[PDB]
């Protein structure tokens, strides 16, 4: 059973939909990633992170601040699992914290999405029904899921 | 050498000086009879900064006391250390201003100021090398805010290259004791920006807040506020009177804290401050001093410093301590708070170390930071001024002594322009 | 019949001069009173009977440090009228100490220099010490160098400047005067050695295991480096090196003379004797990037030439056997047009220990002076810091009002750009 | 190094600390004036674990005292060793909670906790290397069981990697002093399992039983129960303050006694305990200590340990003794009682030896065992909770301050799930 | 010109290193201060004048033991900065000392190893001591061995590991890290010697007649074994043996290098001299199964090769006459493919006695290092203990949360299964 789960990932990471978020994540470098990077630059620990990477703290702050947690990802461990799954091949060099070199943060966001279908799964079901989710309906669905999860 | 003279005006300034000189005398071991009884050799090496020498070996402050009424100086003389002041320096009128700025700046203050300017000129011409002047006065009173500011212009006209300090108490809207405070505050701020090289605002509301929250004493009085202001005043010039690792006179602070000539309004704070019951719990370390130094409630002004970004900052450490720790802590306080520091000027914190601590304390810090958060005080002062002026309330008192509304309009416009151009740099980006 | 004159200007310069002058007096057996209870002639002069007088002059506009010197234990050593002192400090303003108050003092200093030079018969050259990030230091150093370059001409001058750290800083305006002083000494000084404080702080923390260092600990290491550099002039050695034998060995081109130093071993008596301190291990430690005396990474650039001094009981064959090992390593690469880049000096006198200090007594030591292409990073970061504030013309009014022209800032920027282009042009292989 | 800070809340916790600190001070020879008067060198080597250093050479505990009413801290100050506590660490409100969990956790405890968290952060940021925190509080009171548990979550959120201890007194149904004990016990157990790294339950009923049966003293008082709890508390960290054959910090016990992250509720006991009249009859030997250590009546909880099977056990021997005897006795106590030890984890007893015995005793043992018999306490607490909740008795007091019945239902369900999954491993077989 | 470096990591390693370093200093006549009041060169180094410095390094993350070392009588012997100490203990967690805190310390240890190795010219190999059932010991030993195997390559390393007893245990989680460390050193160490405590306890009880032994008595016997093993490098002998002459004589295959030791005679002075201690009787006692230094029965398996060292006045013919008798006995059988299995060494220096110790002074002694097929039982029982708790994944969360992967436990199990299959495959006759 364990071998089968391991065999199961990596294909999802290579999908165009995930890469587009991460393709859009290139645009996050274009603006969202530049803002996150600018927040990572406010961390003095930046000397330990590559100039093109974001820290786990900045990625967790992004997930919290953009309501990815708790609305889309109900469990904060899933953010850590996403981050670790994206950065899995990076070795810790010279005791420096592992940054999002291009996408361990993008891989962590995929694990949050996939890890817990939750708020984002409800948004996907509503969108598949042809219901245009306005921000007030999204907030209400997120509040209802957060109440069911607490 | 490089000494300064003391000039104070008004009742508030006289009460501030009455404690400032007591603090200085206690620091230098001078008895209230003018006789030295100190313990350390360093207590006498640089005593020429504030004290003159007379026959008989006694010392006399080079202070000049002025007011439009004789009561306050007749009262300060009977207080402790009141005999040090030379009787010749006392100049006063027989009428008073009645908290009217026009009377203390146009009609009555103009005729009297010649006598006080005579003694001011006598004091400055004589001294070895002048460093500058320091002024204590209140913006909430008529005679003070008028005569002091006109004297500022008269002194600046004759000594354009010397440095000028002003410790100014501005009227807060929370604790208001005079109804005509906005008028003479707004009129005074207009003249103060044009001539003062440095200005340090102090608020009674912030002093009460500090006394109630940090010291936690039950019944604050003017003596405690004066003592805090006096300690803050003494902390600035400590390294000019004592040796240290990095001496830094007033001119060096002027160079490093004023980016543009019109931005010279600072707010200050003193650390450490602890209650009587908790003075044994705490341990004095550089991290403990620096965490209290940048605390928002520790500022001597009600202005909230996390509502804006610091243009620059300064710290004057006292006592014997390692410089490496000071520098690393200054770096740490600037890396963890990058959002509140302007980004187009890097390394905007100045530090200095003096090896002589205050009497009774092992370490002390004086903080002087130029921040954009000071705009809120001028905003509320101008708001009250324009609320009262639109109906021409109390205007006849001022207009009956040769003043007109045009000088009010120009003052309001210049003050609003100052408010705008002070925040212009807050939104500036590189 | 060989002499050298050391110039100390500014607070940092005087505080490192004190540090080197305890060490020299201790190394030549001279008591602090100046009395002995033929190698002294390099730094001292005989008065005919008894005391010795240092060939040094102390300069400062701010009198506190000189007054501290004239009352300490060394009051009897220095000649009373070579401790030139001013009255008014420049206050971190470069234009002040180059145009306003330094000009009236520079004539006395030049007269003292002439009076000291007429005594020497075999004058090797001048030494100068100045902290760059200050007004009087940088300004007076620039003016003195400019006067000496024309009064004497081809005599060699060596500058031990202390540049600001990459991120740690004490002032807020030091990039401006650092850039201007680099402009001034680029075309006027034969050798400049990098000495920023952060690297030496890290050295003390890692090796000396001191968690709270002060300036004295830094100055003692600098004094040891100076003593190691000048030992070859006053002690017998198997392979001597003179000061004039530098521009022929370390300076490939007239523009490129900024190099960074290192020292080894640095160790405390508590764990020094447990290990043998062989020549191979000390010469390996000297080349470690973490032991650079300036916060620059040599792995980021090529080497041009390495001049490295030994002292103690070292044997030349062991030195050659260690130079070969360094040439072997793949992490250290020299420039293409330099097949051999090492100049080696060997002296017999072991380094002397100062009582109550940090360093222990050892029989072998190594001091390296290495010229490398990686030094351009400090220029680039100082330039970036300068541009941020010069974009908005901040703090410029403090300089324009002291007689300096508006365009003087731009040409220093152009010279730094030229230097950075030159460093890139030299480092490319043919 | 690896030191911990003390935080206590409520009246019961304050009374426990008032004896714990007396015991620690007597162990380290600290007089009630903070002056060391000890005899042995080892008494000062590791004093940084619990005590800070201040000027004048006196020592001050790093304890933080909090309560919602000022009476208990105003009373503990007048007791012996009451002057050691720093007055700054005393934080209190003016209202109190009235044994209502909602008031001490939602309305009143939320606003006050910022001030105590400020001093907690001050204490933790400063210390050399943090080991963790230890918490003393009672589950039978409102303000304690509310504010302490919310503070647990707040501390855990900021220091996720440090270790956290809690010594919790749970309300027994035998000696009941408050009618609303089940509500705030059940609400507190819900939050305590999620954040505390270690929890140690203590019952007043077991303390009375021990005092009446083993010590056989006529009139027990709270001072004796506090003394027993204090001795047990001190026994855990003894080897962290003194040398020994096998040092074992708190983290090592955490590794070896918690198999799964949710099973961290231990019950403890102290040996030896003998009556005054029989203290001469007994001879202190390792067999005598180990036979009393595993005695059922010696446990500090009314839970009967032969009603379940030990998952693991720990012992912290004190004094100088042979290790071979300790190991063989531990093996013997595990071979003769194989029925009461779970079989799928072999060798489930941890031992440690510290060479410094308690003052006045030659040998001592502290026992910490994780057993499945603890389920009975949660069973009876939940039984009383569900007997009282089904009628919604006293529910309006809690529901009038923003709380609802849903949080009661979730707490009951989670507590029952904990009870079930704790016994799940009792029936598990290999 | 022959040297060896000993590595001590963990509490057990340091406590056995102390035991061996009293013995070596006593055997070479060096006082505890390090001063003598050409055989020393194997373990020591000459400093030029006076004291000797051991070629040993002490490692631990928990500072208590090192601090005890640095204050005892041997404070002057060891170099101050080769006693590397951490701040936070691994707390019996293997993942901590291999992934979290050991990595930041391992670099300093490797630097010290290089600094010690550059001094040696004829380095024979390394010795390492570590108690396996602990976090820091096993983890740091694994990491150091893995770094050394690639930094130096073919240099020989010897490991004196102390495995847990069959039933006696101090921790509850030691099988996990024992199995992981066996995995790590299986492919990284050239020789591993078995040292479990229970067998040595039985030896002390039966022969030394001590009923209450402590760890020091065990460590003294281990130190005597080490001295007997390394005597041949520093004393003249008729039949010498070097460290490099082992894998050619005791290691049939690269995987099989775990062997168990024995020593004889072990006897107290009260009854030692009543019997003649002939070579035949001591060599018979050495082969007795009850005198094995590890709790394994040699009667349960074949022998592969026996390397056994003598010292004293033994004559080779008497040794041969005793090897013949052992070959005669029917209870000791060798493997089929090994006709001769004995390697004999003879040395002249009798074993030295430590004052106040247990062993008496004798003229003849024998130490055997024997490789036998029966060693697989300890692996089988450790594997059985591991499987019981790994079936339910107990205590795994303490390891997964310290950076280790889930699958890392399985491959150690597979390697142990491979080793057990290999031991069975080798022992079958052709
Ligand atoms: N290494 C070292 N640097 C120092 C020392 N003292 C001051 N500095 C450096 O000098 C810089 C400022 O110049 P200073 O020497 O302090 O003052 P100055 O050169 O006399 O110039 P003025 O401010 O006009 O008096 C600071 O940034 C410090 O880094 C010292 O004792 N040792
Ligand atoms: N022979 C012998 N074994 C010891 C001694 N001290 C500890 N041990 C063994 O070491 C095992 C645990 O490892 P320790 O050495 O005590 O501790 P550690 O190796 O430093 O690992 P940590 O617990 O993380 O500090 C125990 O099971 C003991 O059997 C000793 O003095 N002699
Ligand atoms: N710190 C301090 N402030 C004072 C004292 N006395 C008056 N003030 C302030 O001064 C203000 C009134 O100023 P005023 O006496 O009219 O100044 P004047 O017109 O120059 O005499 C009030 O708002 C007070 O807050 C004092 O003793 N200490
Ligand atoms: N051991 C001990 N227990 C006490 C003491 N005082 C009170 N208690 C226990 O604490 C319980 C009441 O707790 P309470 O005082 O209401 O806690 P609070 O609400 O935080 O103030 C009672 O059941 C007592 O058994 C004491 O001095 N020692
Ligand atoms: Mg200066
Ligand atoms: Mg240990």
């Amino acid at each position: 059973i364990e071998k089968v789960s391991n065999v199961k990932i990596k294909e999802l990471f290579q999908k165009d939909d995930v890469q587009s978020v991460y393709k859009t994540n290139e645009f996050k470098l274009s603006q969202l990633f530049f803002y996150l990077k600018k927040y990572t630059y406010r961390e003095i620990s930046r000397q330990n992170i590559a100039d093109n990477e974001i820290s786990y703290k900045t990625f967790n702050w992004f997930c919290y601040r953009f309501n990815i947690y708790p609305e889309i990802i109900s469990n904060p461990k899933d953010i850590l699992l996403i981050y670790r799954s994206v950065t899995r091949n990076k070795q810790v060099i010279d005791h420096k914290p592992i940054g999002l070199s291009e996408e361990e943060f993008k891989e962590a966001m995929l694990r949050i999405s996939i890890k817990g279908k939750k708020i984002f799964n409800k948004f996907s079901e509503q969108l598949q029904k042809g219901i245009n989710l306005n921000e007030s309906e999204m907030a209400k669905i997120a509040d209802d899921e957060n109440k069911e999860s607490n | 050498m490089r000494e300064i003279v003391h000039i104070q005006g008004g009742q508030c300034g006289n009460q501030i000086g009455a404690k400032f000189w007591e603090v200085i005398s206690d620091e230098h071991g001078i008895d209230p009879t003018g006789t030295y009884h100190g313990d350390s050799d360093l207590q006498l090496e640089r005593i020429n900064v504030y004290y003159n020498e007379a026959t008989g070996g006694r010392y006399v402050p080079r202070a000049i006391l002025m007011d439009l009424e004789p009561g306050t100086m007749d009262s300060v003389r009977a207080g402790p250390f009141g005999q040090l002041f030379r009787p010749d320096n006392f100049v006063f009128g027989q009428t008073g201003a009645g908290n009217n700025w026009a009377k203390g700046h146009y009609t009555e203050g103009a005729e009297l100021i010649d006598s006080v300017l005579d003694v001011v000129r006598k004091e400055a011409e004589g001294c070895d090398c002048l460093q500058g002047f320091q002024i204590t006065h209140s913006l909430g009173g008529g005679t003070g805010s008028g005569m002091g500011t006109l004297l500022i212009s008269k002194v600046r006209e004759e000594y354009p290259d010397r440095i000028m300090e002003t410790f100014s108490v501005v009227p807060s809207p929370k604790v208001s004791d005079t109804v005509v405070e906005p008028y003479n505050a707004t009129l005074s701020v207009h003249q103060l920006v044009e001539n003062a090289d440095e200005c340090m605002v102090i608020d009674n509301e912030a002093l009460y807040d500090i006394c109630f929250r940090t010291l936690k004493l039950t019944t604050p009085t003017y003596g405690d506020l004066n003592h805090l202001v006096s300690a803050a005043m003494s902390g600035v010039t400590c390294c000019l009177r004592f040796p240290g690792q990095l001496n830094s006179d007033l001119r060096k602070l002027a160079v490093n804290l004023i980016p543009f000539p019109r931005l010279h309004f600072f707010m200050i704070g003193f650390a450490p401050l602890t209650s009587r019951g908790s003075q044994q719990y705490r341990a004095l370390t550089v991290p403990e001093l620096t965490q209290q130094m940048f605390d928002a409630k520790n500022m001597m002004c009600a202005a909230d410093p996390r509502h804006g970004r610091y243009l620059t900052a300064s710290a004057l450490f006292r006592g014997r301590m390692s410089t490496k720790e000071v520098d690393e802590q200054m770096l740490n306080v600037q890396n963890k708070n990058s959002s509140y520091f302007v980004e187009w000027i890097p390394n905007n914190i100045k530090s200095s170390i003096c090896d002589i601590p205050p009497k009774g304390l092992k370490m002390a810090v004086t903080f002087v930071g130029n921040s954009t958060a000071i705009q809120e005080m001028f905003k509320r002062v101008a708001e009250q001024f324009t609320a009262m002026f639109r109906r021409k309330a109390f205007l006849h008192w001022y207009t009956g002594e040769g003043m007109d509304e045009m000088e009010f309009t120009e003052a309001e416009s210049n003050m609003n322009d100052l408010v705008s151009e002070y925040q212009q740099y807050q939104d500036a980006t590189a | 019949m060989r002499e050298v004159i050391s110039i100390h200007v500014g607070q940092g310069g005087i505080q490192v001069g004190n540090a080197c002058w305890e060490l020299f007096c201790l190394e030549h057996g001279i008591q602090p009173d100046g009395q002995m209870p033929d190698a002294f002639n390099t730094f001292f002069s005989e008065t005919g009977a008894g005391k010795h007088v240092p060939r040094a002059v102390f300069l400062d506009l701010e009198p506190t440090v000189i007054d501290e010197v004239r009352t300490g234990t060394y009051r009897q050593l220095f000649h009373p009228e070579q401790l030139i002192s001013g009255k008014e400090d420049a206050a971190n303003n470069f234009a002040r100490g180059h145009y306003t108050i330094g000009k009236e003092i520079v004539d006395l200093c030049l007269d003292r220099i002439r009076k000291l030079a007429d005594n020497c018969t075999g004058l090797q050259g001048f030494l100068v010490f100045n902290s760059v990030g200050g007004g009087t230091g940088s300004g007076l150093g620039s003016l003195l160098l400019e006067r000496l370059s024309v009064d004497y001409g081809k005599k060699s001058k060596l500058g031990f400047t202390i540049y600001p750290s990459p991120q740690v800083s004490t002032a807020v305006v030091e990039p401006y005067n650092s850039i201007l002083s680099t402009h001034s000494l680029l075309e006027h000084t034969d050798v400049a050695v990098m000495l920023d404080n952060e690297a030496i702080y890290d050295i003390c923390r890692r090796n000396l295991d001191i968690e709270r260092p002060t300036y004295t600990n830094l100055n003692r290491l600098i004094a040891q480096v100076i003593s190691s550099l000048t030992a070859s002039l006053r002690f017998d050695g198997a392979l001597n090196v003179d000061i004039t034998e530098f521009q022929t060995n370390l300076v490939p081109y007239p523009r490129i003379h900024f190099m960074l130093s290192s020292y080894a071993p640095i160790i405390s008596a508590e764990k020094a004797y447990h290990e043998q301190l062989s020549v191979a291990e000390i010469t390996n430690s000297a080349f470690e990037p973490a032991n650079m005396m300036a916060k620059c990474d040599p792995r980021h650039g090529k080497y041009m030439a390495c001049s490295m001094m030994y002292r103690g009981d070292v044997v030349p064959k062991d030195v050659n056997a260690s130079i070969a090992t360094i040439k072997t390593k793949r992490t250290i690469q020299f420039v293409d047009w330099c097949p051999t880049g090492f100049k080696v000096g060997i002296n017999y006198q072991p380094p002397t220990v100062v009582p109550g200090g940090d360093l222990a007594k050892v029989m072998r030591a190594v001091c390296m002076i290495s010229n490398s292409t990686a030094i351009a990073e400090v220029f680039s970061r100082l330039d970036h810091k300068f541009d941020l504030m010069y974009a908005k013309r901040a703090f410029v009014h403090w300089y324009v009002g002291e007689g300096m022209e508006e365009g003087e800032f731009s040409e220093a920027r152009e010279d730094l750009a030229a230097l950075e282009k030159d460093y890139e042009e030299v480092g490319i292989e043919t």
